[PDB]
DNA sequence: GAATTAACTGCCCCCCCCCCCCCCCGTCCGACTGA
């Protein structure tokens, strides 16, 4: 259906037609011996066929790194960033979340993950100059009900938080109508949702941000310590699908994760009391891994809770940390607190 | 790809109205399909008839079936907040205890985790005007600590019929974790026949301390607790009831703690912390007064309040 | 006396800092107090 335009000899295309090969993806799916036995023809013509199919699929532009560096507008994924709404957090993240790959947020309960997720959901609708993407967001609740009251309070207090942006266009922004909420209850339900509903929303352009309220919640209620292989298969499939969608539509994916204690009797966590859940198979699918921690009254006997946001690993970010507080306006980082 | 706003005229609209919608900030069919009706009709010169017409055009043109935050808030804004019987606690919780969510109270020993449950079991039958929920109550017991004479005192305090209150509170006793989980299917069957407004489990994690013991049985215990909490969440979401559970405490016998005022943490690990929505921490006060503190909440700040346990139930500290 | 089999034990190294009280068992008398 598509290999017809390729230059070739009639014998090989007749063999392809007799062998029921549809597109270049199908022929690249099979290997050397498989194609040789299917077409029943010599090796050099198979090599020529593979070369021609590869040249058809790709291999046109010689893209150097100067084209990546200088041409800012040609490759937004390498330069454009999604701001977190607070200058201190953006400085810690050197601009914000990347537009490609998966970003993980992990921590214990009552740490402030949902507040950051809501702030990122609101912050995506700003124009590109103000650190937004001029699009909506998708929220997938996997554990419990969505906090509508807190979202309404944040929307009401939004003019107070965005002090730098002048407020003439703030009233034009319709925050409520550009946020989509979904609910799931099983691992299979979440897989079906990400397979079917999410691409429809991203392709048509309603939203350019995907948030999962708790990826670890469905997986902790089905698989025990003796069923690691099916869980690994499901995690690999979900990660592959999410990465493919994010790369295709240039939409950041933010995943919220839970933690489990060390239970001291590796992966880089030597003296840490808690570690991200879902094992190492899930950790291989991510790009930037964060961690939000709260020191309890033992260290928080000073009057107010102590919250620190830490960077665990990233291809372009040193391991750092800062501090932040949660108020009626949102999440704000404490100035002059970044650690080196 | 997205369908531009320049497609509306083929569906039965003139250039003037589609332009009027275009310069209003909207630029595609997808944006206007989910747009609120009042925000669509608040523009001067826009009639409701053509608004409904263009909404129908978008609905038959735009793939519908997607929930929106404004619709989610304006569709479920009739939630109910049951009063706890104490003005200070109602003020601290901003009206009381919400429905469709799980609220847990944890504390030590003689704190008021059962008196509060009894008071809620009584007050949940009040009319919505008086601060109730206008429904029955379900009490699942695991320690054999249910006293109807405590409900009678509250029913007399609020001027309700003594016999009627004891007829609206279904009771059940659990002897193990399997029985406790199995009772939820019967609860689901019963909640269809009538209308319920509250469900009480006391205590949720009392039996797990002794049914599974040691490091070897930790994983099975955690998974069983997670499945039980998932079933509770499903029930709360489906029937729109208020689920209140109670927890216990365990000591911290290591030297990390330094404030030395008997450090203690709730049991259950991370599953019970993540599953529940609002967590309260009750501690002993001077005399019969008690102090309630918000431990975790998605839309509330941590604070403190003082109440007391009286002959008529949970109330306010006397002067 | 000895070849042969059977039963009990063992697998290991990091925390050296120091605000923090909390709900009374005080021991009891002076005086208030309302009845
Ligand atoms: N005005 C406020 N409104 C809401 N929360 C506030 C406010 N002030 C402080 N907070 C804090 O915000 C926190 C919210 O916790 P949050 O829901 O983010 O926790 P989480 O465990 O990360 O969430 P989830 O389990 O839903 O992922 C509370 O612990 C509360 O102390
Ligand atoms: N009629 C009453 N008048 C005054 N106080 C009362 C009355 N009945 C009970 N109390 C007090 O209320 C408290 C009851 O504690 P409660 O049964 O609520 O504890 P809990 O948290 O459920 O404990 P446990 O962990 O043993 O289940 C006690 O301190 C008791 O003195
Ligand atoms: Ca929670
Ligand atoms: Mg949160
Ligand atoms: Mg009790």
């Amino acid at each position: 259906m598509d290999l017809d335009l390729l230059d070739l000899n009639p014998r090989i295309i007749a063999a392809i037609k007799k062998a029921k090969l549809k597109s270049v993806k199908e022929v690249l799916h099979f290997s050397g011996p498989d194609l040789k036995r299917l077409t029943n023809l010599s090796s050099p013509e198979v090599w020529h066929l593979l070369r021609t199919a590869s040249l058809h699929l790709r291999g046109s532009s010689i893209l150097t790194a100067l084209q990546l560096h200088q041409q800012k507008e040609r490759f937004p994924t390498q330069h454009q960033r999604l701001s977190l709404g607070c200058p201190v957090l953006d400085a810690l993240l050197r601009g914000g979340l990347p537009l490609d790959g998966i970003t993980e947020l992990a921590g214990r309960s009552s740490a402030g993950k949902t507040q950051l997720a809501l702030q990122l959901c609101l912050a995506v609708q700003f124009p590109r100059q103000h650190g937004g993407l001029e699009a909506g967001a998708v929220y997938i609740c996997t554990e419990d009900a969505f906090p509508h009251k807190r979202l309404q309070q944040l929307m009401a207090q939004q003019p107070r938080l965005r002090t730098d942006v002048p407020g003439e266009l703030l009233q034009k922004l319709r925050f409520g109508s550009q946020i989509f909420i979904e609910h799931v209850a099983d691992v299979d339900t979440l897989l079906e949702c990400v397979n079917k509903k999410v691409p429809v929303l991203l392709s048509r352009g309603m939203a350019r941000l995907v948030v999962i309220d708790s990826v670890a919640a469905p997986f902790r209620c089905e698989f025990d310590s003796q069923a690691s292989a099916p869980r690994a298969r499901h995690l690999q499939s979900l990660g592959a699908t999410l990465r493919e969608l994010s790369s295709a539509f240039q939409s950041p994916v933010l995943c919220i994760n839970q933690v489990t204690e060390a239970m001291e009797e590796p992966l880089g966590f030597w003296d840490e009391r808690v570690s991200p859940a879902l094992g190492i198979t899930w950790a291989n699918q991510l790009l930037v891994r964060l961690l939000a921690d709260r020191l309890r009254e033992e260290e928080a006997a000073l009057g107010c809770p102590a919250r620190t946001l830490r960077v665990l690993s990233a291809p372009h970010l040193p391991p750092s940390s800062c501090s932040y507080t949660i108020s009626a306006e949102g999440v704000r980082g404490t100035p002059g607190t970044q650690s080196h | 790809g997205p369908q531009p706003i320049s497609r509306l005229e083929q569906c039965g609209i003139n250039a003037n109205d589609v332009k009027k919608l275009e310069e209003a900030g909207f630029h595609t069919v997808e944006a206007v399909a989910y747009a609120p009706k009042k925000e669509l009709i608040n523009i001067k010169g826009i009639s409701e008839a053509k608004a409904d017409k263009i909404l129908a055009e978008a609905a038959k043109l735009v793939p519908m079936g997607f929930t929106t935050a404004t619709e989610f808030h304006q569709r479920r804004s009739e939630i109910i907040q049951i009063t706890t019987g104490s003005k200070e606690l109602d003020k601290l919780l901003q009206g009381g205890i919400e429905t469709g969510s799980i609220t847990e109270m944890f504390g030590e020993f003689r704190t008021g985790k059962t008196q509060i449950c009894h008071t809620l079991a009584v007050t949940c039958q009040l009319p919505i005007d008086r601060g109730g929920g206008e429904g029955k109550a379900m009490y699942i017991d695991t320690e054999g600590t249910f006293r109807p004479e405590r409900l009678l005192a509250v029913a007399e305090r609020y001027g309700l019929s003594g016999s009627d209150v004891l007829d609206n509170v279904a009771y059940a006793r659990a002897f193990n974790t399997d029985h406790q989980t199995q009772l939820l299917y019967q609860a689901s069957a019963m909640m269809v026949e009538s209308r319920y407004a509250l469900l009480i489990v006391d205590s949720a994690t009392a039996l797990y301390r002794t049914d599974y013991s040691g490091r070897g049985e930790l994983s099975a215990r955690q998974m069983h607790l997670a499945r039980f909490l998932r079933m509770l969440l499903r029930l709360a979401d489906e029937f729109g009831v208020a689920v209140v559970i109670t927890n216990q405490v365990v000591a911290q016998v290591d030297g990390a703690a330094m404030f030395a005022a008997d450090p203690k943490k709730p049991i259950g690990g991370n599953i019970i912390a993540h599953a529940s929505t609002t967590r309260l921490y009750l501690r002993k006060g001077r005399g019969e007064t008690r102090i309630c503190k918000i431990y975790d909440s998605p839309c509330l700040p941590e604070a403190e309040a003082m109440f007391a346990i009286n002959a008529d139930g949970v109330g306010d500290a006397k002067d």
